[PDB]
């Protein structure tokens, strides 16, 4: 009965061949999909698109706009009409 | 460019400066704003114009000649 029972403990042992091959393949499988996607990932260039209508680029327009009655920068003209108006 | 003039008033062409950069910003390609950018650039250095003039005072002097 020895030997039966150390072909039991083996058995016990080793590990389930259709489990196995199932992780196997969903382990595979998602390797692939995430290295089709860090290609994809690495595939976009350093400077985007849109980055010069981004509206952090995009920053003196608005500062400007804001401050373009500030005596020091204004169109002689426009000084003119508001003494005149 | 700032439009800081040197005298306290607007600056030369800063008004050049910001329609290449509001074409810059509204802009669907950088391209389309090469030609705001070579007046802005023209204005900056009167490149354009001086060679213009400097062609037509060589025209004159060689009909002088």
């Amino acid at each position: 009965f020895i030997m039966e029972f150390a072909e039991n403990l083996v058995l016990k042992l080793m590990e389930d061949p259709k489990e196995r091959d199932r992780r196997f393949r969903e382990h595979v499988y998602r390797v692939k999909d995430r290295c089709e996607k860090t290609k994809e990932m690495w595939s976009y260039p350093m400077r985007p698109y849109g980055f010069w209508t981004f509206e952090r680029h995009n920053s003196q327009l608005a500062w400007d706009a804001q401050i373009s009655q500030v005596p020091g920068r204004r169109d002689p003209y426009d000084d003119l009409l508001q003494h005149y108006s | 460019a700032s439009g800081w003039g040197i005298t306290g008033n607007k600056g030369r062409c800063y008004d050049f400066w910001m329609d290449f950069s509001e074409c810059m910003s509204r802009c669907r390609e950088p391209k389309d704003c090469g030609l705001l950018r070579e007046d802005y650039l023209e204005c900056l250095h009167h490149s354009k114009e001086f060679q213009r003039r400097n062609r037509i005072y060589k025209e004159e002097q060689r009909k002088i000649r």
